[PDB]
């Protein structure tokens, strides 16, 4: 019972938080894109950048 | 030489001159309004001073209120406001210029900005660009080539600063844009 | 081969898939979150996220660790280097974060099955026989059991999921909203709730089934 409840709680919390992050990423996307223009994340920095 | 001249004029006035210091707290921990007494830190010693009134010229900045109003806009802000070298913001419909503005890092010239140049030359060329959207008598013009996106083009309109100085001197200084 | 090549191969579209770019953005966005969205300085970012962001990024990609899983992963990162260095460490790099995700994630896309099982344990079979839960019972259980929720927290979550609030919840205020969610708890949620309804609420993603036959 408790693990089933945790399963639901997990899916609720995850969905809420992911929606927060994707939304924020939209507004910031212009900022984010320019940041990527400047410099890059370590893997894709090392090859791609 | 001129700085030394001004400093000697300040000596003859008896103005109280402090290099190196940094602003420790007026009214320390006591209620700040009004100020009455002030402290200054230094490389070696405490300072205290008596301050009926306090005038700031510490740092120019974008206004906090307007900075926030921009960040609400989600116009790209990198501590100063981001444009291409043809004044486009991230909105095709919104464009910006003057020392509040700065170019993408790709230009690799975060030292070089509209802050560097004359004001008038900036406004004049910005208007010339924006007229091309408005004016039917010149032909309508394309969006920039990326080849322009490669560079900040060298303006030349000299930048003026000028002042009257302690002991009733006049002062005038003009510059080529530079780091 | 070697280096990321196997793990890249595990990611759909590897180094150029729209998924992979979507993930990479979250590393930057969460770096901004760690800096704070409001700052007057130059922005700065480099290689790393700070571990509190890691649960946020993981959820942002689309995998849903429990609080216990979060604790486990923080232990994993802190201690794994510990004995050689002597040190706690809390700056994680993308390549290792990717390894963590790939190990921790469900071994495919996320699946209905645990949802069905959870309803099947919790619910009665309804008039249609479907395993189903009554709205107030469902809410009360979600607060009381499992890992506990505050009532106001749960109300905020529901209001967000229905989209009653302003979005992102991370720059501009809201408090005019929350009174609406009180009645929305009745008006939004049906009296009987089912896996079908709950998954329609959580998921726009039709999490279609995986395949294997080519895999060695």
């Amino acid at each position: 019972i408790e693990m089933a409840v945790i399963y639901l709680q997990k899916l609720l919390r995850g969905r809420v938080v992911q929606n927060m992050m994707f939304e924020g990423k939209e507004k910031r996307l212009e900022l984010i894109l320019e940041l990527r223009t400047s410099h890059a994340l370590q893997e894709d920095d090392k090859l791609v950048k | 030489d001129v700085e030394s001249a001004v400093e000697d004029a300040l000596s003859a006035a008896g103005v109280t001159v402090f290099h190196d210091a940094l602003l420790a707290q007026w009214n320390h921990g006591q209620h700040p309004d009004p100020i009455y007494n002030a402290c200054f830190t230094t490389s070696t010693k405490p300072i205290r001073l008596e301050c009926s009134a306090f005038f700031s010229f510490y740092k120019k900045n974008v206004d906090y209120e307007t900075f926030k109003a921009f960040n609400d806009a989600c116009l790209v802000y990198d501590g100063r406001l981001v444009i291409d070298t043809t004044f486009h913001t991230n909105d095709i419909a919104i464009r910006a210029a003057g020392s509040l503005t700065k170019f993408s890092n790709r230009y690799y010239s975060n030292e070089w900005t509209h802050s560097n140049f004359s004001s008038k030359e900036i406004g004049f060329q910005l208007a010339a660009a924006m007229l091309s959207l408005f004016d039917p008598t010149l032909e309508p013009v394309t969006e920039p080539p990326a080849d322009l996106d490669r560079l900040i083009p060298m303006y030349k309109g000299a930048k003026i600063q000028g002042g009257i100085l302690p002991g009733s001197y006049h002062y005038l200084h003009i510059s080529k844009p530079a780091i | 081969g070697e280096d990321l090549t196997p793990f890249y191969g595990l990611v759909s579209g590897g180094r150029e898939g729209k998924f992979y770019r979507e993930l990479e953005d979250y590393f930057y966005y969460s770096q901004i979150r760690s800096q704070g969205i409001d700052t007057m300085e130059t922005r700065q970012v480099s290689e790393h996220i700070c571990l509190s962001e890691l649960p946020f990024v993981m959820r942002a990609i689309g995998f849903y660790p429990s609080e216990e899983k979060i604790e486990d992963m923080f232990n994993e990162i802190k201690f794994s280097e510990y004995v050689e260095t002597g040190k706690l460490i809390d700056k994680i790099n993308l390549p290792d974060f990717l390894k963590v995700y790939l190990n921790h994630r469900p071994p495919f896309g996320n699946t209905m099955d645990g949802i069905q099982n959870s309803f099947n344990v919790l619910g009665y079979t309804n008039s249609e026989g479907k395993k189903a839960i009554r709205r107030e019972d469902f809410l009360n259980l979600l607060l009381t059991k499992g890992e506990h929720m505050t009532e106001e927290e749960m109300i905020d979550c529901f209001s967000t999921l229905f989209g009653l609030t302003p979005e992102g919840w991370k720059s501009e205020p809201a408090a005019t909203c929350i009174n609406g969610p009180e009645i929305c708890l009745q008006k939004e949620l049906p009296e009987e709730i089912t896996a079908e309804i709950f998954t329609t609420e959580i998921l726009g993603l039709t999490l279609s089934d995986s395949s294997e036959q080519l895999i060695q």
